[PDB]
């Protein structure tokens, strides 16, 4: 299967520089031009770069044209996109697409966060409960930057009856929470916690859920 | 630059419902108009190339039709997965440029919220901070309200919401809410209650606890 994966997405600060790569399997790489797209937080896409395939043509608008260089190993089947003097408005979700069509497939994407305010990791709450047949646990993970982070409940064995709440930022901290819904007689019978994952702060902790 | 314009922002569809989505060109694009679908988790695929090529591997059940600045992707008939948002894309000129987009919300039956509320934790108290939460869970539709009230009055300021988007196996939508006082704060009152109108009830839902149990 054709699959594109990008990486090198972290929090940078205001006229820095930083470079992102794309791994590229399942197809003949050097036989395609290749293209970068991002995506604001506001969830507007745009073109940021093409390279022809053997690399020697490339094609940038004018938001980035000067500050971005698209380059390609053919040998590796790695796309890279160098930036510099990144500015807050860089700030995005960047994509791996080969030309074909269209953008004919797209990687997962790296989170580009261009800000002056500093990495810190979340304080991570348990919320805890009056019965019922179902009752709903909780993971608060508060004060942290930048995203992402990850909960899972029970490292993961737990996953239905969850839902994770999109982080809000405010005076730049991130918050966000997690809910999980399991059988009365489960809980507290048998233990329930929550994993969160950070890793601009290398970050992994568990938060047992205790009654 | 040629500007790309998808009127409807968002649209409510029924499963079954043959739907269509527009894009309107500034310029004539000649055909060279692509369709994209992003799902909420993020992961986009492209759907249409040319107007009108379904891109290998995607269902028959999208299409796409159009000509000189008009053009459409439709859904022959709307199934449960099809919840993301849909943009189009011209590559007649460059910078090649997108559409804003177009979110498909599946109109499902009424479905009240389950309500939860959890005071702060022990460990945040120790620590001088306190934050109330109240998870507003599965409902349908999205419009809702949410209060909190302290002693009863309202309080609005440290106040921070979060809604889910619409989930892919049942169609609901979720809601988070979360004050955060200080502990000095939390501590000059009683009762806290988080307060929800939507229209599965003629009252408010209300889940409350007391400081003083």
């Amino acid at each position: 299967e054709v699959m594109l994966v990008e990486s090198g997405g972290v929090l940078v600060k205001p006229g820095g520089s930083l470079k992102l790569s794309c791994a590229a399997s399942g197809f003949t790489f050097s036989r395609y031009a290749m293209s970068w797209v991002r995506q604001t937080p506001e969830k507007r896409l745009e073109w940021v770069a093409t390279i022809s395939s053997g690399g020697s043509y490339s094609y940038y608008p004018d938001s980035v044209k000067g500050r971005f260089t698209i380059s390609r190993d053919n040998v590796k089947n790695t796309l890279y996109l160098q930036m510099s003097s990144l500015r807050s408005e860089d700030t995005a979700m960047y994509y791996c697409a080969r030309d074909s069509g269209g953008f004919a497939y797209w990687g997962q994407g790296t989170l580009v966060t261009v800000s002056a305010a500093k990495t810190t990791p979340p304080s991570v709450y348990p919320l805890a409960p009056t019965t019922g047949s179902s009752v709903t646990l909780g993971c608060l993970v508060k004060g942290y930057f930048p995203e992402p982070v990850t909960v899972t409940w029970n490292s993961g064995s737990l996953s239905s009856g969850v839902h994770t709440f999109p982080a809000v930022l405010q005076s730049d901290l991130y918050t966000l929470s997690s809910s999980v819904t399991v059988p009365s007689s489960t809980w507290p019978s048998q233990s329930v916690t929550c994993n969160v994952a950070h890793p601009a702060s290398s970050t992994k902790v568990d938060k047992k859920i205790e009654p | 630059d040629i500007q790309m314009t998808q009127t409807t922002s968002s649209l409510s569809a029924s499963l079954g419902d043959r739907v269509t989505i527009s894009c309107r060109a500034s310029q004539d694009i000649s055909n060279y108009l692509n369709w994209y679908q992003q799902k909420p988790d993020g992961t986009v695929k492209l759907l249409i190339y040319y107007t009108s090529r379904l891109h290998s591997g995607v269902t028959s059940r999208f299409s796409g039709s159009g000509s000189g600045t008009d053009y459409s992707l439709t859904i022959s008939n709307l199934e449960q997965e099809d919840i993301a948002t849909y943009f189009c894309q011209q590559g007649n000129t460059l910078p090649w440029t997108f559409g804003g987009g177009t979110k498909v919300e599946i109109k499902r039956a009424d479905a009240a919220p389950t309500v939860s509320i959890f005071p702060p934790s022990s460990e945040q108290l120790t620590s001088g901070g306190a934050s109330v939460v109240c998870f507003l869970n599965n409902f349908y539709p999205k419009d809702i309200n949410v209060k909190w009230k302290i002693d009863g009055s309202e309080r609005q300021n440290g106040v921070l919401n979060s809604w889910t988007d619409q989930d892919s196996k049942d169609s609901t939508y979720s809601m988070s809410s979360t004050l955060t006082l200080t502990k000095d704060e939390y501590e000059r009152h009683n009762s806290y209650t988080c307060e929800a109108t939507h229209k599965t009830s003629t009252s408010p839902i209300v889940k409350s606890f007391n400081r003083n149990e």
